[PDB]
């Protein structure tokens, strides 16, 4: 067990409190704030039609890439009706995973639409664009439960 | 609360020596002898301070050392049950209100406003001192 | 350099007015040398940047240094100390108070123009058998036998047994240089000698400035009542001409036309002036008489128009 | 604890399906809840 | 092995979630921000007010103001930047970290200082609605002299909607201290002591004691003169000590009400210093000694700015004026040595904060050529007057208050305050600022008296004028860069996830969640010295904090 | 003095000082990372983004157990 | 709802232990009585002012004090200050009628003040002095008028106070508000003393 490089303590209950040097970020995302801003608004209103939670993941997924994402939906909050899109540049891979709630509601059919609107943006060289157009399909392909 | 009750003390032994000197220096050297603004001012800081700092000494010397004021004192030492906090409340901008009446009353010379804006002072403030303690409708 | 390095004091005409300059530039020097000290110290900590060869190491982390303290603590009072000493010195002549003025100029102050009012004038040559008036100073003891009531109250007066519509406290002269709204008052002044300014206000505070006299006087209404020592007297005037002067207290609303002028003369352009004056004429006539220009030159009754955009 | 929870069965009756949500509006399906945002606008 | 986070954070939230808090809510740290928020509305409405003065007085005519509508600028200006904006708002930063930096979850009557808020409100909009009547707002000045404010004089009802306004905005003051004052004494963290809780809770703690002394005579003062102006009281009737009844009055409360605008940003600056100079508070034993004897000398050397009356006791006044700048002198010697050996870097906080020390410098050393009587006399009620307090005001609550909101915005936020717009901001603002009243000096040496509607072109000085009214409105596009940072960066901006967004802090509110829990804390470490949340963040340095601090 | 060249002063200084801040400032390289080019490899540490959209039923973490992940589908693609 | 989330008797409880700690609403209003004393701080330097500024016979010929009526209405307050001592000593116990009995006592004693004060107002008023009439009276009435809003807010706190005892059962915070009350009302007869003395006395 080791806390973050530098600054960073575990407090007397379990949340640990970490700094950062004035001149930087916390984030660090490598996307605009105002595109990350859209991805978080489809993922957040552009699914309330679906009622099923989405979720992106464009960390790398190695190995047997959807053994992976099956387990990293296994992180979602509520995995019982969640909807996670992970995408690895590492290795161009997109992998589509759906709770056994969020099943037949039009999400096994929307998974094909959702995966080519990532793949058409990403190969276009958009992530984040791409991203959020296969987070808008494919809550428009779920219906409420 | 000693070093609470030391504050004031210090601030009172101040505003007294210095309301000694300012009517001893105003009574002989001024055009009019004692200024008569400056002293009472003075004298009634100093006994602001001297009051404060007075109840602070009663109850630095009727309570023993808090977690707050003990040096090396952990945490759970002063952890328990804290006292009652008041929650969401809107009989402050009542209270507010009602005495901007009263004063807009009193400014343009209305004594039927200075008397509403009484009122509703009147009224505000015993919602708001009633607030946790209207017991429930008995029907 | 002096003059830049005063920060535009005005070069002052009398004793006092010099004496004052020097203790200011005195002490703006002693401001000057402080500040430049302090703003090299924070231009010279402003080097101390996060260097990237700072490694993971935070800098000497001291704090509390005790004897450092104490000499930044004792030089500012020895510092403050030397300036208040001369500032007592100084002080000392701001308002001599010799028994025997050269010219007494009673200065009333109403609502938006002054009034002068020469109360006396005693020459140490041997001249001005001259004295104020003083018939006019009438009270308005509201003492009555009697009020609303039938009997009893027989009512004095709110304040000390008077009104507060007294006008007693003001002073009143044969020669009144009052000043017109259209008319900028010129107090003509003799050059040379020790002239006293009996200081009074009519109705409201404000405050005698004569700018190159490098001190102003706050005329009050009842500065006697009020422990305010109104009367104020200047040792000399060495430069003759024309000066300036404004009020810099608030009056209301034409608090900025208040400007009035002190014309310096000599010794016996004051003697024709006041010879004419005694003579029925007026400021504008005597100063004619005495050929000097009638009319403040240093400044003009401006436009009574509220403003540029009134329409006439 | 005194006090019961209460429960209600309101007679409801446009389906509250296209135009408000719970998330936005807690009590959508309680009463008129959306304006129409054009009617704002002009 | 990782986190579901949101992509971005919420940028504003659900339709009515703030509306009903306002009107209820309680808690400090929302009731700090309605006040910073408030506050600088009136900075804004009462900065305006200047730039309407600031282009009359670049000309020597009476170009588009009257005398009269000029009068109430500098009357309303002063009273609405001092009272409706420095005043409230030591208040408004007191409730938003005052509690966060003692440990406290609340305030000690949270429903009282919710009160103070709204009375600060509504006191002030009422003394500003003087504005609306026919006759205009107050238009004798702010110090509002004695005959000048009798219903003989300024009869109108702009001035008696002033003294009642003051009045109001007055009571949420004192009631505001009293929970500030009261907060510090009873609540505290179970091992801050009162020599280890933060120089800025110290700091507000004097001022609150100020507020306490100073404020009760303003009201006093006022319900006297507005018992004169209504029924003729005599009460300051120029036959009494009127005249100086109400200056001994007035000054015996301004000059306090001069420096709990002062202390309180003096303690934003001593915060900003040590967690940007990664160094303790240069001698905090010696600032919490300079903060108690600032205040304890303030209440007894009230009467210097009556020096002009000539009716005080002048030397009296002087010594102790000079005797209030030596601790003033302390205090700004230990800001340098905190910046002294330290690895500074001069982030937005930084640059305001240091800022105030270049501006409050000059600003001061003007200071005590106003404390010499004999050179009072002259420059007195002139603009080098208008140009000392500027430049001290200014000084310690514009740019120190911004180096408290560039500071404390991600403590109450959650969002980063863009840099490069806040060093827009600042270079707009110090460079404005110099241009505007450093010429004030020179403008006032010479004869110019303040509050002065219009001046002849026979007059010199109107090249000064102008090249004042370019810094004011250098000054006025200032604040545009600052709105907008605040505007697009509340909502957006770089979020904090962490706590300290500007590492090394101390304090104790850099403890916790940058968005603060409701009562302020989920976590209180184990207080040891001055720099809790620096001793938590920075174990290793725990020790060093000990080793290195004696030897200065 | 000069009216109108006192007015274009007090207008444009201000407007040029504020053009000449905002050239030097605001086309400074802010601290937010630049966008992530496709071509290059992902070097961020893996990203999880989550909706927050319904209700997770009771707010407290206690209770909640580990149900399972109970995948419900699945999708693949190589853009 | 099992029995409570918050194991408490009373909604509303002190806001810190007052037996280990010192008690928050009596600091506070302390500090808040201690302020009040800088408003009648205001209100004696306008006093002394206009003593000063009196040519001799500060009080005017028309002007006659009523010290007659003015001695029975002081020791009515000081009456009023130690049955309110009393009230608390009350309230320090459950005795929640005892206080109420003190209390209402007390209330009663502070209005037959007020009364005496106005009739002693109506009487100089009718023989001449009024605020407009006389420095001296306008000085007088600003402060004696003041002291009375302060002790009408005082009967005001003390009725209200009453009520609230009547509708919540007794707890510590109910007694350190009757406390803080009794605080107020000390302070309020305190500053009686000192304007009594300096009006009929020193004069
Ligand atoms: C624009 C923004 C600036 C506005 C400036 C104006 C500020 C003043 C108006 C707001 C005051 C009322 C308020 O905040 O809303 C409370 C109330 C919500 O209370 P709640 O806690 O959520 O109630 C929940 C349950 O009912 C159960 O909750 P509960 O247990 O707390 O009980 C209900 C609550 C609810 O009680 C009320 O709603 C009373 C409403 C009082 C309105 C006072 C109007 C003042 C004129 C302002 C002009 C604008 O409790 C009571 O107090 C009931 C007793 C009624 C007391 C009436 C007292 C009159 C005082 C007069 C004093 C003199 C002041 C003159 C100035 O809001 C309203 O429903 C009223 C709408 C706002 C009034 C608009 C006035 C026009
Ligand atoms: C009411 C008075 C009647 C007359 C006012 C006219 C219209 C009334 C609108 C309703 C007022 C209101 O408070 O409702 C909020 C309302 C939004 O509704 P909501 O319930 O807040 O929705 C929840 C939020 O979406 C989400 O909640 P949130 O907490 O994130 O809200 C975000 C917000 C605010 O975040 C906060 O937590 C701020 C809370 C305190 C700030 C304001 C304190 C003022 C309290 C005084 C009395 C108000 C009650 O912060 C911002 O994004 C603003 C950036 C700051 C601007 C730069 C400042 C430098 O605001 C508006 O859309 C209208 C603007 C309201 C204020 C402007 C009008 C005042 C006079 C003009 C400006 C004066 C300047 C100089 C003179
Ligand atoms: C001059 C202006 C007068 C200002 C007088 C108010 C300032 C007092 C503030 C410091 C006192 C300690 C305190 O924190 O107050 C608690 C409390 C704040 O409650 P909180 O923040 O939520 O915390 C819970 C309390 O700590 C929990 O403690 P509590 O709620 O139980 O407070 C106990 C006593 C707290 O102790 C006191 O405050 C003593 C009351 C003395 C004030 C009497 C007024 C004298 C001025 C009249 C002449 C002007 O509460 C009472 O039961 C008696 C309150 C009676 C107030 C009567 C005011 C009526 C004014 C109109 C008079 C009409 C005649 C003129 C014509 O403040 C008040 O209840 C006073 C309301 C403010 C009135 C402003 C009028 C405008
Ligand atoms: C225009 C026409 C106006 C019409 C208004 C009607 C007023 C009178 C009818 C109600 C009285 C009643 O039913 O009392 C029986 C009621 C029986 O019920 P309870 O269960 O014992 O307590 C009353 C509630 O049911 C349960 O309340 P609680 O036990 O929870 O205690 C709440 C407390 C809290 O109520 C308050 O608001 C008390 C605070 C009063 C304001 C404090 C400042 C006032 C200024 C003082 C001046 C200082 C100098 O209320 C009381 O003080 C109870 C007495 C009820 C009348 C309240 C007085 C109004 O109380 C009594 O035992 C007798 C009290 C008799 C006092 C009545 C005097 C009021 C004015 C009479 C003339 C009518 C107006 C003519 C104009
Ligand atoms: C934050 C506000 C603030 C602060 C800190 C101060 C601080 C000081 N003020 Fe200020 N003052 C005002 C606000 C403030 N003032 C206002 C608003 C007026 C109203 C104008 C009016 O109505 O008249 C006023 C008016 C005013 C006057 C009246 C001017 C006049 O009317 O003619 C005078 C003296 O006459 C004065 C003196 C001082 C002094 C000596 C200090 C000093 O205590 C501190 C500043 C001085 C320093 C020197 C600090 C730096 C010290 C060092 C660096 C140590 C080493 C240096 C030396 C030892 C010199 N002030
Ligand atoms: C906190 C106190 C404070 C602050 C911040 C300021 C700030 C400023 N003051 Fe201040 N001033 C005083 C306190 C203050 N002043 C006092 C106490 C007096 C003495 C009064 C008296 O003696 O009666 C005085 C006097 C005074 C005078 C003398 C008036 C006279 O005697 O004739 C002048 C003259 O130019 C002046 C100018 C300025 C300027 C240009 C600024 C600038 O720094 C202000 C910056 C301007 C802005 C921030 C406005 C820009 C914003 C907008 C244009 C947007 C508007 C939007 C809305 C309204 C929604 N001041
Ligand atoms: C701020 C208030 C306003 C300003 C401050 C006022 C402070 C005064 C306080 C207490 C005074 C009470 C005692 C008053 C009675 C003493 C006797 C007297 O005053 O003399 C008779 C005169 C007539 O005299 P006359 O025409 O010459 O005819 C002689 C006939 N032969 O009556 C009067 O004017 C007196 C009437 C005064 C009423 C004041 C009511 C104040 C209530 C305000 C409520 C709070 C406001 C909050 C503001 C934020
Ligand atoms: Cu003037
Ligand atoms: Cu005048
Ligand atoms: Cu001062």
């Amino acid at each position: 067990e080791l806390d973050l490089p530098y600054g960073s303590a575990l407090t007397s209950s379990g949340r640990i409190s970490a700094v950062t040097e004035p001149g930087e970020l916390s984030v660090h995302y490598p996307f605009p704030t105002m595109d990350l801003v859209v991805l978080d608004d489809a993922l957040k209103y552009g699914s309330r039609a679906a009622k099923a939670r989405f979720a992106v993941y464009i960390g790398p997924l190695g190995a047997d890439t959807a053994a992976t994402a099956r387990e990293i939906l296994a992180n979602v909050p509520t995995p019982e009706n969640a909807v996670l899109l992970a995408v690895s540049p590492d290795q161009r891979a997109i992998e589509v995973v759906y709770g056994a709630d969020v099943k037949g509601r039009g999400i096994e059919s929307a998974a094909p639409l959702g995966v080519s609107a990532a793949a058409a943006s990403f190969k276009e060289g958009n992530l984040i664009d791409g991203l959020i157009s296969a987070v808008r399909v494919m809550s428009a392909g779920v219906s409420p439960a | 609360m000693h070093i609470e009750a030391r504050l004031f003390e210090i601030l009172t032994a101040f505003f007294a020596l210095a309301a000694v000197v300012y009517a001893v220096l105003t009574a002989m050297f001024a055009t009019g002898g004692v200024e008569w603004a400056g002293t009472t001012a003075l004298v009634l800081t100093t006994g602001l301070t001297l009051i404060t700092g007075t109840f602070f000494r009663f109850v630095a010397r009727r309570l023993d050392t808090r977690p707050e004021d003990y040096e090396d004192a952990e945490i759970s030492d002063g952890a328990g049950e804290l006292g009652f906090f008041a929650p969401h409340s809107w009989w402050p901008i009542l209270i507010s209100l009602s005495f901007s009446t009263a004063a807009v009353g009193a400014a343009l010379w209305l004594p039927w406003l200075i008397a509403a804006g009484v009122a509703f002072v009147i009224t505000s403030v015993c919602g708001l001192v009633f607030e946790y303690y209207w017991g429930p409708e008995k029907h | 350099w002096s003059d830049a390095l005063a920060l535009g004091w005005p070069t002052g005409i009398t004793p006092e007015a010099k004496l004052n300059r020097e203790l200011w530039i005195g002490s703006v020097i002693a401001s000057f040398a402080v500040g430049a000290i302090v703003w090299g110290l924070i231009f010279w900590t402003s080097a101390f940047h996060r260097k990237k060869a700072t490694d993971t190491e935070l800098p000497r982390q001291f704090g509390y240094n005790m004897p450092l303290e104490l000499t930044l603590t004792v030089i500012p009072f020895l510092i403050i100390s030397v300036l208040f000493y001369f500032t007592v010195v100084v002080q000392e002549r701001m308002m001599h108070k010799d028994p025997n003025p050269e010219v007494v100029i009673d200065v009333t102050a109403f609502q938006w123009n002054w009034k002068f009012g020469y109360q006396k004038i005693a020459f140490a040559d041997g001249s001005f058998d001259y004295d104020g008036a003083d018939p006019e100073r009438k009270e308005a003891m509201t003492s009555r036998p009697e009020g609303k009531d039938e009997h009893g109250i027989e009512k004095v007066g709110p304040i000390r047994g008077m009104t507060p519509e007294d006008r007693t406290y003001l002073n009143f002269d044969k020669i009144e240089t009052l000043g017109t709204s259209s008319e900028i008052p010129v107090l003509v002044l003799p050059a040379g000698k020790r002239i006293e300014f009996v200081l009074n206000s009519a109705d409201v505070i404000h405050g005698f400035w004569v700018p190159e006299f490098l001190f102003k006087r706050d005329v009050l209404p009842e500065p006697k009542a009020n422990n305010s020592d109104n009367v104020f007297q200047v040792s000399e005037i060495q430069q003759t001409g024309a000066f300036v002067g404004r009020c810099t207290e608030m009056c209301g609303t034409f608090h900025a036309m208040m400007n009035f002028e002190v014309r310096v003369v000599e010794p016996n352009d004051f003697k024709a002036y006041i010879d004419q004056r005694n003579a029925g004429k007026t400021n504008a006539e005597a100063l004619a008489a005495i050929n000097q220009p009638p009319l403040a030159i240093t400044t003009e009754p401006f436009e009574s128009r509220r403003g540029e955009l009134v329409p006439q | 604890m005194s006090s019961t929870q209460d429960r209600s069965q309101l007679d409801p009756e446009v389906e509250r399906h296209t135009g408000v949500d719970v998330e936005d509006v807690p009590s959508a399906e309680w009463g008129w809840s959306h304006m129409p945002i054009g009617v704002m606008h002009i | 092995e990782l986190e579901a986070r949101r992509p971005f954070p919420e940028r504003m939230g659900p339709k009515g979630n703030l509306i009903y808090k306002l009107i209820t809510t309680t808690d400090h740290k929302l009731i700090g921000i309605m006040y910073c928020v408030v506050c600088f509305a009136f900075f804004l409405v009462g900065g305006l007010m200047a730039l309407f003065m600031r282009t009359e007085l670049a000309m020597p005519g009476l170009q588009f103001l009257s005398n009269e509508q000029f009068n109430q600028l500098f009357t309303m200006h002063g009273t609405v930047m001092l009272l409706f904006y420095a005043t409230p708002i030591v208040f408004g930063f007191a409730n938003l970290v005052l509690p966060l930096q003692i440990g406290a979850p609340d305030v000690a009557f949270p429903r009282l200082n919710a009160l103070s808020f709204w009375l600060f409100l509504f006191g002030a909009l009422i003394a500003i609605a003087g504005f609306i009547t026919p006759g205009g707002a107050a238009d004798f000045g702010w110090t509002a002299y004695s005959p000048l404010t009798d219903a003989i004089h300024s009869p109108g009802a702009g001035g008696d909607l002033w003294i009642m306004g003051l009045a109001v905005g007055g009571l949420g003051t004192i009631l505001g201290g009293v929970n500030m004052i009261t907060t510090v004494v009873c609540m505290r963290a179970p091992g801050m002591t009162m020599f280890r809780m933060p120089i800025f809770t110290w700091n507000i703690l004097v001022t609150s004691i100020l507020v306490l002394i100073a404020f009760p005579i303003l009201t006093a003062a006022l319900f006297g003169l507005a018992a004169d102006r209504h029924l003729g009281a005599h009460i300051y009737d120029p036959a009494n000590g009127g005249v100086l009844l109400w200056q001994h009055l007035f000054w015996f409360f301004g000059h306090p009400e001069v420096y709990i605008i002062a202390l309180p940003f003096f303690g934003i600056v001593s915060e900003i210093f040590p967690v940007f100079s990664r160094k303790p508070i240069f001698g905090y034993t010696t600032l919490i000694y300079a903060t108690l004897a600032i205040a304890a000398l303030s209440v007894a050397v009230w009467a210097h700015h009556m020096y002009a009356t000539g009716a005080v006791l002048l030397p009296f006044f002087s010594f102790m004026t000079f005797l209030i700048a030596v601790p003033t002198g302390i205090k700004f010697f230990n800001w340098i040595g905190t910046m002294w050996k330290g690895q500074l870097t001069f982030e937005t906080p930084m640059l305001f904060s240091v800022g105030f020390l270049i501006t409050f410098l000059l600003g001061g050393l003007s200071g005590v050529l106003l404390a010499s009587p004999p050179l009072d006399f002259h420059v007195t009620d002139s603009y080098f007057v208008i140009a000392h307090f500027h430049y001290v005001l200014f000084g310690t609550i514009v740019f120190a208050t911004y180096a408290g909101i560039y500071f404390w915005f991600p403590k109450m936020t959650g969002r980063l305050l863009d840099e490069r717009l806040g060093k827009l901001h600042f270079w707009l603002t110090f460079i404005g600022f110099h241009t505007t009243f450093l010429v004030q000096h020179w403008l006032g040496d010479e004869g110019m008296p303040r509050r002065y509607a219009d001046y002849l072109p026979t007059d010199g000085f109107t090249t000064l004028n102008v090249i004042s009214t370019v810094g004011a409105f250098i000054l006025g596009v200032s604040m545009l860069p600052f709105v907008w940072n605040v505007f697009k960066s509340w909502r957006y901006g770089e979020p904090v996830t962490v706590d300290d967004p500007w590492g090394y802090g101390n304090s104790l509110e850099w403890a916790t969640s940058c968005p603060p829990p409701r009562h302020n804390f989920t976590e209180l470490p184990r207080i040891r010295s001055e720099r809790p949340a620096f001793e938590l963040h920075y174990p290793h340095m725990v020790e060093r904090m000990r080793a290195e601090a004696h030897v200065g | 003095m000069s009216t109108a060249l006192t007015h274009g002063l007090i207008g444009g200084v201000p407007l040029v000082l504020f053009a000449v801040l905002a050239l030097i400032f605001l086309t400074r390289k802010g601290p937010h990372p630049d966008t992530y080019k496709m071509s290059d490899p992902w070097t961020h540490a893996p990203i999880l983004w989550a909706a927050e959209e319904p209700r997770e039923h009771g707010h407290g973490g206690h209770g909640h157990d580990s149900h399972g992940v109970v995948i419900g589908g699945g999708a693949s693609g190589k853009w | 709802m099992t029995s409570a989330v918050g194991t408490s008797g009373t909604a509303i409880t002190s806001r810190v232990h007052s037996l280990n700690r010192p008690n928050m609403v009596s600091v506070g209003t302390i500090v808040w009585l201690s302020s009040e004393l800088m408003f009648f701080a205001g209100l004696f330097a306008m006093y002394f002012t206009a003593r000063a500024q009196a040519g001799g016979a500060w009080p005017p010929e028309p002007t006659e004090l009523n010290l007659a009526l003015a001695v029975p209405v002081t020791l009515v307050l000081i009456a009023s200050s130690f049955t309110c001592q009393m009230g608390v000593f009350a309230a320090e116990r459950g005795d929640v009628f005892g206080l109420r009995r003190w209390y209402v006592i007390t209330f009663l004693m502070g209005l037959f003040f007020v009364l005496g004060q106005g009739y002693e107002y109506i009487h100089l008023v009718e023989h001449g002095t009024t605020i407009p009439g006389s420095a001296y009276g306008s000085v007088f009435y600003l402060a004696t008028g003041f002291h009375g809003l302060h002790v009408i807010g005082g009967l005001v706190a003390f009725v209200l106070l009453l009520a609230r005892t009547k509708m919540s059962k007794f707890t510590p915070a109910q007694a350190t508000a009757a406390i803080v009350v009794s605080y107020y009302w000390h302070f309020v007869d305190i500053v009686w003393i000192a304007l009594f003395a300096t009006i009929y006395f020193v004069r």
